[PDB]
């Protein structure tokens, strides 16, 4: 009722490195698809994430997030669950657009910087999957969409545990549903 | 036509200690005015509220008449539980409420109370859990008791306006003009809801088919309705007409073809992502619907609204559960139709469907398949709309594909215009399935090349009769040779494949990375 996933080809499968395929191409394509999706879920209980519901960014009473500013020098801030993410959805869409760091024609190269740069992006998407269970999933039960929700963050972590990009701490606030779905 | 006499004559014979017994024939009667065409009569004796009338009697057990079908049945459920002294094995985790809601409607379709109580008590004592014991189950339950109790006023007002005053609907199978205006579908918020609800017309005498699907799985995608009830309305001819009056929230994103468009004028790279979004959904939809044994004949994005970037459906009084239906049996767009049932039809000049030809008396429509090509050409106007502002007049030719009108595309591109085609052949038995293309969706990141491959894994180019002609294109791209000494080895299987009478693009897309190796 509550752990239901979707139908689909072998996720296992799909987040694997093609052969020959260079991997920092393989990251940053998944990661424009991944930032899609979850930028779409987030749309679909963005009425329900206010700022009366979610004070603070965080993923439970445990975990409370604060922003790293990338352009300003200063303490990372606390703030809204709504500010957090309407901020973050801007900021990395503006690190996908940049044709510097996710370039999209053939003979320019990714940056020396490129792996830090998709990490930390792909960090941030964790944040709002969990902020969305631990404070949403009501929501997300009344819009029937439970099983998307799930393929999507299933499809995602898969991609994530396949190379290794967010630090074990960091998955923390899902590693309960990580397992659960990994099994 | 008035069926449900033998039903009310048991509801009275029945003792007034078994309440039991009188809400089992209460249920059984509501489940036959769903499928029961109303005349004069009939519509005055679902209205009547004094006492000896079905309303009156309905209050009596605390079940509101113009709830939605879920929300009507969980009230059965309520005063059901109420009256049961033997309380079944208590197991929440092992129920499932759409199969609880299927077993039930089978009891009130055909079965008789005597052969059943029990079952039927216990179905409904374990429906009413959920809705105790269960968040999910009771917040639904919460939330369309507290709208139908904010839109009584309006219902009352509906029903109590004057027929000569109620309007005529006039009838189109479009979209350029819109949705026609009458007094009820306009757009309004109650206090304390911020979304805006509307009430919808729709054009049947019966809710039959509405009544089967809202038990099955497959109706998460449908826009959730909170009030339901038939209403007089005026015919052509000027006599009473019964149509049902829905409530639900308004969709506050239009339709898939809108949102496709809007995608236009953002950055491109979003652009085959977010269709992975949406048509998860419309295929997820699809295999869900026909499960239940029903299809759907007019797939096409402007027949798929979005609410809260959730893809959902309202018009389906065009379902159907025959799999094999002739061309006269089903409505849909000609212009997303897949060719068999073109052939159908008759054409005036420049093309407009005008009636039936032979063809119509005898051949069917294998629904599967007919949902594979009209998917297919969703995603092809999807794919399309995100580059030019209107359809090209080339849309329905299946040599131009979606990836031809785009200046720049990527492999995801190339990769989703692949499976355009591979569910749009000619042939529909030799057109990919739903499951199929659910499957591949997710490897549309794959190198166009690993792509290829992986259509090759799922749907064997040896089941569309080209294996004859892939070994003799694999033998000369296996071959050593290169430049104009491979092009002549190569001349022979090239003009074998310039004599297909529709173009097998499996064939059309290895021929040119053979043709490529030739030029040198
Ligand atoms: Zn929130």
């Amino acid at each position: 009722n509550a752990e239901a996933t979707l139908g689909s080809g072998n996720l296992r499968q799909a987040v694997m490195l093609p052969e020959g395929e260079d991997l920092n191409e393989w990251i940053a394509v998944n990661t424009v698809d991944f930032f899609n999706q979850i930028n779409m879920l987030y749309g679909t209980i963005t009425e329900f994430c206010t700022e009366a519901s979610c004070p603070v960014m965080s993923a439970g009473p445990r975990y409370e997030y604060h922003w790293a500013d990338g352009t300003n020098i200063k303490k990372p801030i606390k703030c809204s669950a709504p500010k957090y993410i309407d901020y973050l959805m801007t900021w990395v869409q503006d690190q996908l657009d940049d044709e510097t760091l996710f370039p999209s024609k053939i003979g320019v190269p990714f940056p020396k910087n490129f792996m830090s740069v998709a990490k930390t992006i792909l960090k941030r998407l964790f944040r709002v999957y969990a902020h969305i269970y631990h404070q949403h999933f009501d929501s997300v039960m009344q819009l029937q969409e439970e099983a998307h929700l799930n393929t999507s963050f299933k499809h995602f972590i898969f991609f994530v545990q396949e190379f290794n990009l967010i630090d074990r701490r960091e998955l923390a606030p899902l590693q309960e549903l990580i397992e659960k779905l990994g099994s | 036509a008035k069926n449900t006499m033998p039903l009310v004559i048991a509801y009275n014979n029945a003792p007034e200690d078994d309440k039991i017994q009188k809400l089992f024939y209460l249920q059984k009667i509501n489940y036959l005015l769903n499928k029961t065409q109303l005349n004069d009569d009939l519509f005055d004796w679902i209205n009547d509220a004094e006492e000896g009338g079905w309303l009156n009697e309905l209050a009596k057990f605390s079940i509101n008449p113009n709830a939605s079908f879920f929300l009507k049945g969980m009230q059965f459920a309520k005063a059901i539980t109420e009256e049961i002294k033997n309380k079944p094995e208590i197991n929440s985790s092992e129920v499932n409420i759409y199969h609880l809601m299927q077993e039930r409607d089978q009891l009130l379709k055909e079965v008789e109370f005597e052969k059943c109580a029990t079952r039927y008590a216990e179905i409904n004592f374990l429906l009413n859990e959920l809705a105790l014991n269960d968040k999910k189950t009771k917040e639904i339950v919460e939330r369309q008791t507290e709208i139908l109790r904010l839109v009584a006023p309006k219902i009352k007002a509906i029903k109590g306006e004057s027929i000569d005053n109620l309007p005529v609907i006039p009838s189109y199978k479009t979209k350029e003009l819109g949705n026609h205006v009458n007094n009820f579908n306009f757009k309004f918020t109650m206090s304390g809801w911020e979304a805006p609800f509307v009430f919808r017309v729709e054009d049947r005498h019966e809710l039959g088919k509405e009544q089967e699907l809202h038990s099955y799985g497959v109706s998460k995608y449908f826009i959730e309705d909170y009030s339901v009830f038939m209403m007089r309305f005026k015919a052509e001819d000027g006599s009473t007409v019964y149509k049902p009056v829905i409530l639900s929230q308004f969709a506050n994103q239009n339709n898939l073809e809108e949102i496709a468009k809007q995608l236009k004028d953002g950055s491109p790279k979003n652009i085959a992502p977010r269709i992975g979004y949406y048509f998860v959904q419309l295929t997820d939809f699809c295999l869900k619907l026909i499960e239940t044994h029903n299809y759907h004949p007019d797939i096409k994005l402007n027949n798929f609204l979005v609410h809260n970037n959730r893809v959902l459906v309202s018009d389906r009084k065009t379902f159907t559960t025959n799999d094999n239906p002739l061309a006269s049996e089903i409505l849909t767009s000609p212009l997303f139709a897949p060719d068999e049932f073109l052939k159908c039809l008759l054409f005036n000049k420049e093309g407009d469907p005008v009636g039936y030809n032979r063809n119509a008396l005898w051949k069917r429509m294998n629904m599967p398949q007919f949902m594979a090509y009209q998917l297919g050409m969703a995603l092809k106007q999807f794919l399309i709309l995100t580059q030019l502002d209107e359809l090209p007049d080339d849309f329905r030719n299946p040599d131009h594909s979606a990836v031809s009108h785009f200046k720049t595309p990527s492999r995801q591109i190339i990769n989703l215009s692949l499976l355009v085609q591979e569910l749009t052949r000619l042939d529909p038995d030799k057109r990919m399935t739903i499951k199929q293309f659910q499957t591949l969706l997710n490897f549309k990141n794959l190198p166009p090349d690993a792509f290829y491959q992986k259509v090759e894994e799922v749907f064997p180019s040896s089941q569309l009769g080209i294996a004859e002609d892939i070994e003799a294109l694999n033998k000369v791209l296996n071959s050593d040779l290169k430049g104009e000494a491979l092009l002549k080895q190569a001349n022979p299987v090239f003009t074998k494949l310039s004599k297909y009478d529709p173009k097998e693009t499996r064939l059309t897309r290895l021929a040119e990375k053979l043709a490529i190796r030739c030029f040198n």
